[PDB]
C-alpha cells in the first residue's frame, strides 16, 4: 500500500543512529 | 634506521604535496612508522589554511586512539608510550610537536565558550582523554593548566554545551592528578560554584532529560554513601572508554565534595528540587533524575533531613509511558520501605507520608493518563497494601500509622481489568506484569479462580 | 551467567507461596528469548513440567501461557518423553478444570508429539465429558492434533460428524465443532467424506450463524485441499447470487477474496462473468465495493490473461464494461477498486482492441484524483495511495501514455492541501526516476510551487518540503542551475527544522547533486551536539567536496583530470580520517568506511593509470638494449592488471559480506566492480596480449531495465568504452598512443558520472546476526582445549540467528553453510581438515556436529565460519568468525612407546 | 475420479497458456509446481504423476527463469561471478533429468525422448554459460564440437519420432545443421542462445501407470539415544533394515551410503542375495554395515542413507537415518 517502494522517507524506516541523530538535531530548530 | 626512512618519507611528503594523505595511509593500513604518519599529517596541515572546522590531526588521532580496531589501538598506545620514555629535552621527537600543535589549538579555542566552538572543545576534551587514557601520556604543568582553564569554561545555551559540562566534570574526576596546585584548586572550587546555581537554566533551555545536575546529585551521594565503583562507572559511561582510576585521588575528591560545597541538606535540598522528566520510557538513555532521587532513597536521608518526596514519585510515575525504565519498580519499592521503616531511633515519627487518596483516585476515574501510569500505581496500591501488612511489629511502635486505603476508593480500581492489560501488552511492560500476577496471586483469590 | 538465571527462577520455583511461583514462572519467556540454547530449554521446560504436576491450578494455566507464547522453542526440547509424561500425568485427576487445562496443554504441545496415542484416547473420552470446560478443552486439542495426526483426523472425523449431527449438543457446541471439519485435509476420501457432511449440514441447518460457520469451514477445507477449489467457487457463486440475507454475501465476498488471493489459475471464464454479473444487478454499495474489491485482487494476477484469451468482442465483455461504471460511480472506494481494475486491464494482454479504455484509463484517475484531493480524511488518504499506485503502474506499463499521465500530475500539484502534495511528490520521484526524460518537463513550474510553500502551513510542512525537494533532485537529470540552488537555499534559510535540512542533504547526495550537499552539510557541521554524529557529518562533507572536485573535469584534458582526481583523493582522506574517528563500538559502521575506502582506492587506481598513461611520453621507447614487450610501461600495466583484478576482488568481497542492503546498494556496488572489471578489460584488451581476446563483446549491449539514471549513464559509458576497445583490437602496434588515450577517455568517462551515495550508507532496514556458541568445552580465554593426540574433537558447533525487526525484508535465509579449519599456531600450516557442511534451520536453530582431526604436536587454531544461503541461491559471507584454542597433549605410554620405537 | 481430471485441467492449462510474458509465464509455472506437490502429497494412487509432471514443469521453470537474467544484458567482460543464477540451474536441470530417468518405474520412449530433449536444452544451457564465462578459445572450440557430436548422438539413436514432436528446439536445430557446421563458434553460441529463445515448450503424454520410487529405512531408527561403542581402529555392524517400493533392479542399481562425521564417505554395495522379494512391488533390504574409526571424544552421528545408482551417477532416494557412535582407546 506504498506508492513509492524505494522511499528513503517513510513513517517509521530510522535506524537507531538516525534515531539518535533526530533526537539531537530537532531540539535546536535553527539554521544560518 | 627509522630516523633515517622517516626523513626520506617525509622529504618525498614534501616533494608531492597531494599523496603525503597517501603515505598515512600505508602507515595505517601497515601499522609502520606511526611518528612518520604524525608528522606528515603536522606538515599537511601547514600546507593547508582550512582549519574553519575541527583539525585533521584531532580527527587522526582519534580515529586511531578511540577506533573500531584494536591493533592501531595498541599500535599507536605503545607510539605513545615510546614518546613518554624518551625524557632527555629534545624537539626532533614528533609526539611533541604534536603536543605543540595540540597547544596552538588550545590557544585558539579558549575564550565565555563561543556558540560555534562548542563541539570542537568537548571532542578536543575526549582526545585529550583518550591521550591520558588508553594511551596514558602524562603532561606538563602548563598543559594541565591550559586542560584546567579549557574544562572550566561557560557553555553558553546549547544541548551540545551540556555534553561539554558534562565531559568536562568526567574530565576532572577522571584525572585528580591533573590538578597540583592550590590555585587551581580554588579555580575549580569556583567552577563548581557555578555549576551548582546554573543547573535549571541549561536544564530548561536546553531540554535534555540527561544533564549535569543528576551527575552532581550522583556523584554526591556516591561519595556520601561510600561507593567508589559508581563512581567508576559513571565517568567510564559517560566519557566513553573504560579507564582504570586510582581510588587515591577520588578519596581526595571525596573530601572536597563531602566537607564543602556539597554538603549533605543542599544535595537533599536541590534534589528534591529537580524537575520530571516528561514521557520517561527506556528508551532514552542517560543518567536521569530518578536515578538520582533512587540512591537518595536508598541512603535514607530525606526524612533524615526534612524534605518531602510526593509529588515528584507523583509526577513521575504520571508521566511515563511504554517500554518501561529498569528504574521504577526498585523506586517504588525504596518508597514503601521509606513509607514504612523509619530512619533511626531518634525520630521514630521520621518517615514518608504516602500518597493521598484523591489523587490515586483521580488517577483511576479515567483515558487522561497513560496505561503504564496506571498500572505502576495498581503496583504502588498492591504492595503498600501487602507491606503494610507485613512491617506491623515496627508499625506498632512507631505511633503514627499511615493507615489503608479505606475501601471506597479500592473498590473503584479495575484490578481484573489492568491484569488482563498488562498481560496483554506484557512485552514492553517487563518486570511489572510478574509483579502484579505475584500480588494477585498473594492478596486476591478473589480473581484467581 | 547462562544457567544462573536459570537457578535463579527455579529458586523462585521452589517457594511455598503461589505468587513467587506464578512470578517465576511468567518470568521464564523472557529467558527463553535471552539465551535460546536447547540446554536451557530443555532444562527449564522439564522444570516446568515438574512444576505443572504438583500445582493448585492456577500455577497450571500460567505454565500452559507460558507455553502458548513459547511455540516456536518447542521442538528444541531433548527429553521429549519425561516432559510429556510429566503434563500427561493430570489427565487421570477428577478435578475437571484441570484436566481441562492439561487437554489445553496437549494441544499446545501437538507440534512435538502428533502420534502418541494415549493422548488420543483422553481426548475422544473427554471430548463426550458433561462438563463443559472439559469439552471445550478437547475441542481446542482435537483442532491442534487434527492439523497434524491423520488416524486421529479419520476417528474424530466419525465422532464429530456423530455429535455434530447427533441432534443433542446444542447450536453453540456446533459452530464450534465445525472447525474440527476445517482441519481435516489429510486423505482424498477423508476430504470427500468431510465435503459431504458439511453439504449436508449448511442445506441443513439453514441459519446465519451455522452458515457462516459452514462457509468459512468449507472454504477453508477447499484452500487446504486442491482437488476442487473450482466446485466452491462455483458453489459461492450461487450463494452469493441466490440468497437473500446480507451477512452470508459479506462472507462470500471474503471468502472469494481469500480463495483469489490463495489459487487464482484456478479461476475459470465462467466464474469471472458470474462474479461480473452479480456485481452488476446489486442494489447496495457496501456490497458492490466488496465483489469489485475481489474482483481487483483478481485484476493483478494471471487470472486476466485466462480471461482474455482467444478460443466475442472483449468491448462487449462484462469486466470491462463493469470497471467503467465502478470507476465514475460515486463512492469513494468503490471508484478506486474500479480504475485498479481498468489500470490493471491496460498494463496486461496487448490486444489491439482494448487500446481506447488506455484513454478512458488516463482520464480516470485524474477524475479520481480531483475527488480525492480536497478532503482530508483517512479514506481520502487511502483512496490517494491506491490511486497513485495505478498511476505508477499505468505510466510503467504504457509509456506512451506516461507523459500525458505526468502532466496531469502537474494540475493537481498546483491546488491542493498540505497532505495531498506528498505521495504526489513520491509518484512523481518514481516516475521521474525510472523514466527521466519527462522529469525536466517540469523544471521550473515546481520552483513556483516550491515557493508557495514559503507561505503554507506548519504541521506538515517538514515532510512536504522533503518531498519536493526530493522530486526536484529527481527530476534534475543532467544538473542544477545556481539560480535553483539559491531559492532552494534562501527558503530553508527562511524556515527548516534542522533535520528536514539533514533528510535534503542525503537525498542530494543519493542523486548526485554534491555541491548542495557542501552547502547543507556545512549547515550540519556547525549544528549537532555529540562527537561521533558531528565526525560524521564532517566525514560526508568532505566526500561531498571530493566528489564536487570530480565533477569539475573537461573531456580530453589530462591536466586537469590529474589536478581534480589529487584534489578528489585529499578531501576523501580527510573524509576518511573523520569516519574512523566516527566509528562507535555501539554501532560499528562498517559498510561506509569500506565503501569509502574502496572509493579510495578506485581514484587512485585511476591516478596511478592515468601518470601510467603519461609514462609512455615521459620515458623512452624501452632502452638501449631493446631493439615482445619492451619498456617499463609493459611492467607497469601489469601491475595495474593486479590492482584492477584485486579492486574487483574487494569489491566483491564487499558485496558478499553485508546481505542487509536493499537492491539499490548492490546494485551500485556491482556498477563499481563492473567499472573495475571494465578497466581491467580494456587494457588486457588493447596492450597486455591483443592475441587471445578474440571476442569482441558477442554478449547483449542494450535492452536494460535501468531502475536508475545512474545505472542508465554508466552502462551507456560501458558501452561506449566496449564500442572503443573493439574498434582498436588489432589494427596498431602494441604500446600505441591510440591505447593510451582510449585508457584516458575511459577514465574521463568513468569520473564524469559522479556517484551515488545509496540507501544502506545512511539507514539500515534489516539486520540479521548468527551467534555460534561454540561448545567443545567453550573454554576461557588463553586457556586452550586438551586433546590427547590419538582421537580427534568433537567439535558441537550450535547456532542461532538474531533477527533486528521485521524477520525477513529483503531476503530469507534458506540455509547457512558453516566452514571450519585450523591452523597450527607453533611457531600449509593444518589445511588437512578445512570441513564444510549445509544447515537448515527449524525455526532459528543450528545443530551440526564437526570431528577436528589433530595429530601432529601443536596447539591448533580453530576458526569457524558462517555462510548465509538465500532463496534465489546467492552465497552471503557474514558471521562471527569464531576462534578457539586447542593444546595438544600426548600419552606417556605413547610417549614411551614412539621413544623405545 | 475429481483428482484425475483436476491433474488434466492444470496441465492443459500449463500446455495452452504459453504465450505470456515471461512473468506470467513464471507465475503459472509457480502455482502450478506448488499445486502439483499439494496434488502429489494429498493423492496416494496419482502421486507419482503428479510428481513426475512437477518434475517436468520445475524443469521448465528453472530454463525460463535463467533465459531470463541480467547476465545476457550485459556484456561478456562485465561478469559478475557471485551474482550469477542461471550458472547453478545447469546443474539442477541435469540432475533433474537423471531424477526423471532413473526414479520412475513405468515409462516408455515418449518420456525417454522428452527428457532428453530436456537434457539437450540442459547442455545448451551449461555450454553458453561456460562460453560466457571463458575466454580461452580451444575451449569454447571444444566443447563445441562436443555439443555438436552430442547433437548429432541425439538424431542418430533417436532417428524416429521427429514426426511427431513438432517446432521443438532439436527440429529447427536439425534444419540450420549444415550451417551450424561451418559456423565461428561466437557464432553459434549466439544462434543457441537465439535458439533457447522461441524453444518451444513440449507436451509430455504422461503414461498410463507411473509409481515414484522411495526407500524408508525401518531400522535403526536413530532415536535411540544410547551409542553404539567399539574399540579404535575395529569395526562396528549395525544391521540396515530397509522397505523398497517400485524400483526395478534393486541388485545392480540401489547402494548404501554412509556420511562419517569427518567428510569422508563409503559407499557400500548389497549383496543380491541380501535382497528380499516379499511381493510384487516391495522389496526388503537387510545388510550389515562396516564402520571403523580412530578414536573419538564423544558419541557422534554417523549419518546413514540409501542411494540409488545409474550408468555414472548416483542421486539420493531415502530419508536420513543417523546413529550415536563411540570410538574408545583401549583400556591400557
Amino acid at each position: 500500500a506504498h506508492v513509492w517502494e524505494d522511499n528513503w522517507d517513510d513513517d517509521n524506516v530510522e535506524d537507531d543512529f538516525s534515531n539518535q541523530l533526530r533526537a539531537e538535531l530537532e531540539k535546536h530548530g535553527y539554521k544560518m | 634506521g627509522g630516523r633515517r626512512r622517516t626523513d626520506a618519507l617525509r622529504f618525498l611528503c614534501k616533494m608531492n604535496p597531494s599523496q603525503a594523505l597517501k603515505v598515512r595511509g600505508m602507515v595505517v593500513e601497515e601499522c609502520h612508522l606511526p611518528g612518520l604518519g604524525v608528522a606528515l599529517t603536522l606538515d599537511h596541515t601547514k600546507n593547508e589554511a582550512c582549519e574553519d572546522g575541527v583539525s585533521d590531526l584531532v580527527c587522526f588521532v582519534s580515529g586511531l586512539l578511540l577506533g573500531t580496531n584494536a591493533k592501531v589501538r595498541t599500535w599507536f598506545g605503545t607510539f605513545i608510550r615510546n614518546g613518554q620514555q624518551r625524557k632527555r629535552e629534545t624537539s626532533s621527537s614528533v609526539l611533541w610537536q604534536m603536543r605543540r600543535q595540540l597547544l596552538l589549538e588550545l590557544m585558539g579555542i579558549l575564550p565565555g565558550l563561543k556558540e560555534e566552538h562548542v563541539v570542537k572543545a568537548s571532542a578536543l576534551l575526549r582526545l585529550y582523554c583518550a591521550l591520558m587514557g588508553i594511551a596514558g601520556l602524562k603532561p606538563t604543568e602548563e598543559e594541565a593548566e591550559q586542560l584546567l582553564q579549557l574544562m572550566t569554561s561557560r557553555p553558553p545555551a546549547t544541548p551540545a554545551g551540556v555534553r561539554f559540562v558534562s565531559l568536562s566534570f568526567c574530565m576532572l574526576l577522571a584525572f585528580s592528578t591533573l590538578v597540583s596546585t592550590p590555585e587551581q584548586e580554588q579555580l575549580m572550587v569556583v567552577w563548581l560554584s557555578w555549576m551548582i546555581k546554573e543547573e535549571a537554566y541549561f536544564e530548561s533551555t536546553s531540554g535534555v532529560s540527561a544533564s549535569f545536575g543528576e551527575m552532581l546529585l550522583l556523584v554526591a551521594m556516591y561519595f556520601h554513601s561510600n561507593q567508589l565503583s559508581a563512581i567508576i562507572d559513571l565517568v567510564c559511561s559517560t566519557l566513553g572508554m573504560k579507564i582504570v582510576i586510582k581510588p587515591s585521588s577520588l578519596s581526595r575528591m571525596k573530601t572536597i565534595f563531602t566537607q564543602e560545597i556539597f554538603t549533605e541538606q543542599v544535595v537533599t535540598a536541590h534534589a528534591v528540587r529537580v524537575p520530571v522528566t516528561s514521557n520517561l520510557s527506556a528508551n532514552i538513555t542517560g543518567f536521569l533524575p530518578i536515578h538520582c532521587i533512587y540512591q537518595l532513597l536508598r541512603s535514607r536521608s530525606f526524612t533524615k533531613h526534612k524534605v518531602s518526596i510526593k509529588d515528584w514519585i507523583y509526577r513521575q510515575l504520571c508521566e511515563t509511558s511504554t517500554p518501561l525504565h529498569p528504574q521504577l519498580l526498585p523506586l517504588i519499592d525504596v518508597y514503601i520501605n521509606s513509607i514504612l521503616t523509619p530512619a533511626s531511633k531518634s525520630n521514630p515519627e521520621a518517615t514518608n507520608q504516602p500518597v493521598t487518596e484523591q489523587e490515586i483516585l483521580n488517577i483511576f476515574q479515567g483515558q487522561r493518563f497513560s496505561i503504564t501510569a496506571q498500572l505502576l500505581v495498581l503496583y504502588y496500591i498492591l504492595s503498600y497494601e501487602e507491606a503494610l501488612l507485613a512491617n506491623t511489629k515496627t508499625l506498632a511502635a512507631m505511633q503514627r500509622k499511615p493507615k489503608s486505603y479505606s475501601s471506597s476508593l479500592m473498590d473503584q480500581i479495575p484490578i481484573k481489568f489492568l491484569i488482563r492489560q498488562a498481560q496483554g501488552l506484557q512485552q514492553e511492560l517487563g518486570g511489572l506484569h510478574s509483579a502484579l500476577l505475584r500480588l494477585l496471586a498473594t492478596n486476591y483469590p478473589h480473581l484467581c479462580i | 551467567d547462562a544457567n544462573s538465571a536459570l537457578m535463579e527462577l527455579d529458586k523462585g520455583l521452589r517457594s511455598g507461596k503461589l505468587g513467587e511461583q506464578c512470578e517465576a514462572v511468567v518470568r521464564f519467556p523472557r529467558l527463553f528469548q535471552k539465551y535460546p540454547f536447547p540446554i536451557l530449554i530443555n532444562s527449564a521446560f522439564l522444570k516446568l513440567a515438574d512444576v505443572f504436576r504438583v500445582g493448585n491450578n492456577f500455577l497450571r494455566l500460567c505454565v500452559l501461557k507460558v507455553t502458548q507464547q513459547s511455540e516456536k522453542h518447542l521442538e528444541k526440547i531433548l527429553n521429549v518423553d519425561e516432559f510429556v509424561k510429566r503434563i500427561f500425568s493430570v489427565i487421570h485427576s477428577n478435578d475437571p478444570v484441570a484436566r481441562a487445562i492439561t487437554l489445553r496443554m496437549l494441544g499446545s504441545l501437538a507440534s512435538i508429539i502428533p502420534e502418541r496415542k494415549n493422548a488420543h484416547h483422553s481426548i475422544r473420552q473427554s471430548l463426550d465429558s458433561h462438563d463443559n470446560v472439559e469439552v471445550e478443552a478437547a475441542v481446542f486439542a482435537a483442532a491442534n492434533f487434527s492439523a497434524q495426526s491423520k488416524d486421529f483426523a479419520v476417528g474424530i472425523c466419525n465422532k464429530i460428524s456423530e455429535m455434530i449431527q447427533g441432534l443433542a449438543t446444542p447450536v453453540d457446541l456446533k459452530l464450534k465443532l465445525i472447525p474440527i471439519l476445517q482441519h481435516m485435509h489429510h486423505d482424498a476420501i477423508l476430504a470427500s467424506s468431510a465435503r459431504q457432511l458439511l453439504q449436508q449440514l449448511v442445506t441443513s441447518y439453514p441459519s446465519t450463524k451455522m452458515v457462516i460457520v459452514s462457509l468459512h469451514t468449507f472454504t477453508l477445507l477447499a484452500a487446504s485441499s486442491l482437488v476442487d477449489t473450482p466446485k466452491q467457487i462455483q458453489l459461492l457463486l450461487q450463494y452469493l447470487k441466490n440468497d437473500p440475507r446480507k451477512a452470508v454475501k459479506r462472507l462470500a465476498i471474503q471468502d472469494l477474496k481469500l480463495l483469489a488471493n490463495k489459487t487464482p489459475h484456478t479461476w475459470s471464464r465462467e466464474n469471472i462473468q458470474a462474479l461480473c454479473e452479480c456485481a452488476l444487478q446489486t442494489p447496495y454499495d457496501s456490497l458492490k465495493l466488496g465483489m469489485l474489491s475481489v474482483l481487483s485482487t483478481l485484476s493483478g494476477t494471471i487470472a486476466i490473461k485466462h480471461y482474455f484469451s482467444i478460443v466475442s468482442s472483449p468491448r462487449s465483455s462484462d469486466l470491462v464494461k463493469l470497471a467503467q461504471e465502478c470507476c465514475y460511480h460515486n463512492n469513494r472506494g468503490i471508484a478506486a477498486h474500479g480504475v485498479r481494475v481498468l489500470t490493471n486491464i491496460t498494463v496486461s494482454c496487448q490486444e489491439k482492441d482494448l487500446l481506447a479504455l488506455e484513454q478512458d484509463a488516463v482520464f480516470g484517475l485524474e477524475s479520481l484524483l480531483v475527488l480525492c484531493s480536497q478532503d482530508d480524511s483517512p479514506g481520502a488518504q487511502a483512496t490517494l495511495k491506491i490511486a497513485l499506485n495505478c498511476m505508477v503502474k499505468l505510466a510503467k506499463g504504457r509509456p506512451h501514455l506516461s507523459q500525458s499521465v505526468v502532466e496531469t500530475l502537474l494540475t493537481q500539484l498546483h491546488s491542493a492541501q498540505d497532505a495531498a502534495r506528498i505521495l504526489m511528490c513520491h509518484c512523481l520521484a518514481a516516475i521521474a526516476m525510472q523514466l527521466p526524460v519527462l522529469g525536466d518537463g517540469m523544471l521550473g513550474d515546481l520552483m513556483e510551487l516550491y515557493k508557495v510553500i514559503g507561505r503554507s502551513a506548519t504541521d506538515k510542512q517538514q515532510e512536504l518540503l522533503v518531498s519536493l525537494a526530493t522530486v526536484i533532485f529527481v527530476a534534475s537529470q543532467k544538473a542544477l542551475s545556481v539560480e535553483s540552488k539559491a531559492v532552494i537555499k534562501q527558503q530553508l534559510e527562511s524556515v527548516s527544522n534542522g533535520w528536514t535540512v539533514y533528510r535534503i542533504a542525503r537525498q542530494a547526495s543519493r542523486m548526485g547533486n554534491h555541491d548542495m550537499a557542501k552547502e547543507l552539510y556545512q549547515s550540519l557541521l556547525t549544528q549537532v551536539a555529540s562527537e561521533h554524529f558531528y565526525f560524521w557529518l564532517n566525514s560526508l562533507k568532505e566526500f561531498s567536496h571530493a566528489e564536487q572536485c570530480l565533477t569539475g573535469l573537461q573531456e580530453e584534458n589530462y591536466s586537469s583530470a590529474l589536478s581534480c582526481i589529487a584534489e578528489s583523493l585529499k578531501f576523501y582522506h580527510k573524509g576518511i580520517a573523520s569516519l574512523t574517528a566516527a566509528s562507535t563500538p555501539l554501532n560499528p559502521l562498517s559498510f561506509q568506511c569500506e565503501f569509502v575506502k574502496l572509493r579510495i582506492d578506485l581514484l587512485q587506481a585511476f591516478s596511478q593509470l592515468i601518470c601510467t598513461c603519461n609514462s609512455l611520453k615521459t620515458s623512452p621507447p624501452p632502452a638501449i638494449a631493446t631493439t615482445q614487450r619492451c619498456g617499463r610501461i609493459s611492467n607497469q600495466m601489469k601491475q595495474s592488471m593486479e590492482e584492477f583484478r584485486s579492486l574487483a576482488s574487494r569489491y566483491g568481497d564487499l558485496y558478499q559480506a553485508s546481505f542487509d542492503a536493499d537492491s539499490a546498494t548492490l546494485r551500485n556496488v556491482e556498477l563499481q566492480q563492473q567499472s573495475c572489471l571494465l578497466i581491467s578489460h580494456a587494457i588486457e584488451a588493447l596492450i597486455l596480449d591483443p592475441e587471445s581476446a578474440s571476442f569482441q563483446e558477442y554478449g547483449s549491449t542494450g535492452t536494460a531495465h535501468a531502475d536508475s539514471e545512474y545505472e542508465r549513464r554508466m552502462m551507456s559509458v560501458y558501452n561506449h568504452v566496449l564500442e572503443e576497445v573493439e574498434s582498436l583490437n588489432r589494427k596498431y602496434t602494441p604500446v600505441s598512443y591510440m591505447h593510451t588515450a582510449c585508457l584516458c577517455n575511459a577514465i574521463i568517462a568513468l569520473l564524469k558520472v559522479p556517484l551515488s551515495f545509496q540507501r544502506y550508507f545512511f539507514q539500515k532496514l534489516q539486520s540479521t546476526s548468527i551467534k555460534l556458541a561454540l561448545s567443545p568445552s567453550p573454554r576461557n580465554p588463553a586457556e586452550p582445549i586438551a586433546v590427547q593426540n590419538n582421537q580427534q574433537l568433537a567439535l558441537k558447533v550450535e547456532g542461532v540467528v538474531q533477527h533486528g525487526s521485521k524477520p525477513g525484508l529483503f531476503r530469507k535465509i534458506q540455509s547457512v553453510c558453516l566452514n571450519v579449519s585450523s591452523t597450527l599456531q607453533s611457531k600449509i600450516d593444518n589445511m588437512t581438515n578445512e570441513m564444510e557442511q549445509r544447515v537448515e534451520p527449524h525455526n532459528d536453530y543450528f545443530s551440526t556436529q564437526f570431528l577436528l582431526n589433530f595429530a601432529i604436536l601443536g596447539t591448533h587454531n580453530i576458526t569457524v565460519e558462517s555462510s548465509v544461503k538465500d532463496a534465489n541461491g546467492i552465497v552471503w559471507k557474514t558471521g562471527p568468525r569464531t576462534t578457539i584454542f586447542v593444546k595438544s597433549l600426548e600419552d606417556p605410554y605413547s610417549q614411551q612407546i614412539r621413544l623405545q620405537q | 475420479d475429481p483428482s484425475q481430471q483436476f491433474l488434466q485441467q492444470s496441465l492443459e492449462r500449463v500446455y495452452s497458456l504459453q504465450h505470456l510474458d515471461p512473468q506470467g509465464a513464471q507465475e503459472l509455472l509457480e502455482f502450478t509446481i506448488r499445486d502439483l506437490q499439494r496434488l502429489g502429497e494429498l493423492q496416494s494412487e496419482l502421486a507419482g504423476v503428479a510428481d513426475f509432471s512437477a518434475t517436468y514443469l520445475r524443469c521448465q521453470l528453472l530454463l525460463i527463469k535463467a533465459l531470463q537474467e541480467k547476465l545476457w544484458n550485459v556484456a561478456a567482460p562485465l561478469y559478475l561471478k557471485q551474482s550469477d543464477l542461471a550458472s547453478a540451474a545447469a546443474k539442477q536441470i541435469m540432475e533433474e533429468t537423471y531424477k526423471m530417468e532413473f526414479m520412475y518405474s513405468g515409462v516408455e520412449n515418449k518420456q525417454v525422448v522428452i527428457i532428453h530433449h530436456m537434457r539437450l536444452q540442459a547442455k545448451a544451457l551449461q555450454l553458453i554459460v561456460t562460453a560466457r564465462t571463458t575466454r580461452g578459445l580451444d575451449p569454447l572450440f571444444g566443447m563445441c564440437e562436443k555439443f555438436l557430436q552430442e547433437v548429432d548422438f541425439f538424431q542418430r539413436y533417436f532417428i524416429a519420432d521427429l514426426p511427431h514432436l513438432q517446432d521443438s528446439f532439436v527440429d529447427k536445430l536439425l534444419d540450420l545443421m549444415p550451417r551450424l557446421m561451418t559456423s565461428k563458434p561466437a557464432e553459434v553460441v549466439k544462434i543457441l542462445q537465439t535458439m533457447l529463445r522461441q524453444s518451444a515448450f513440449l507436451h509430455l503424454p504422461l503414461p498410463e501407470q507411473i509409481h515414484k520410487a522411495s526407500a524408508t529405512i525401518i531400522e535403526p531408527a536413530g532415536e535411540s539415544d544410547n551409542p553404539l561403542r567399539f574399540t579404535s581402529g575395529l569395526v562396528v555392524a549395525l544391521d540396515v533394515d530397509a522397505t523398497l517400493e517400485h524400483v526395478q533392479d534393486p541388485q545392480n542399481t540401489v547402494k548404501v551410503q554412509v556420511l562419517y562425521p569427518d567428510g569422508q564417505a563409503q559407499m557400500i554395495h548389497p549383496k543380491p542375495a541380501d535382497f528380499r522379494n516379499p511381493g510384487p512391488g516391495r522389496h526388503r533390504l537387510i545388510t550389515q554395515v562396516y564402520l571403523s574409526h580412530t578414536a573419538w571424544t564423544e558419541a557422534c552421528q554417523v549419518e546413514v542413507r540409501l542411494l540409488l545408482a545409474y550408468n555414472e551417477g548416483t542421486i539420493p532416494f531415502s530419508k536420513p537415518v543417523k546413529v550415536y557412535i563411540m570410538p574408545k582407546p583401549a583400556r591400557r
